[PDB]
């Protein structure tokens, strides 16, 4: 469904796990992060907006 | 048609059982008691008072 892939997240989710540490992510083209996501997407420190 | 088995091998480590034979070691190791952030860390999940 091109305007509907939550099943597409829904099938990323389950490959990243439930919770977990260190993640990377490169929106953008160079973002390359070093972020902790226990549940709610954080920063190391500080909390991460979108 | 005749011989004499002489039957002898393997006297070493790793066949006289100790192969990794330790006295130091540090002991009985005794657990930390676990907290809420370890509890937390394993993707525990709140349910009320502390539980």
């Amino acid at each position: 469904v091109g305007a509907d892939v939550t099943a597409l997240a829904n099938k990323i989710k389950p490959s990243s796990g439930t919770i977990s540490g260190s993640y990377e992510i490169s929106t953008g083209k160079s973002a390359s992060f070093d972020v902790d996501a226990a549940g709610k997407i954080t920063i190391g420190g500080n909390a991460a907006f979108l | 048609g005749e011989t004499i088995t002489l039957n002898l091998s393997e006297i070493s480590v790793k066949t006289l059982g100790l192969d990794g034979f330790n006295v130091n070691g540090k002991g009985v190791t005794q657990n930390r008691s676990a907290t809420v952030t370890d509890v937390i860390a394993q993707g525990g999940t709140l349910q009320g008072d502390g539980t």
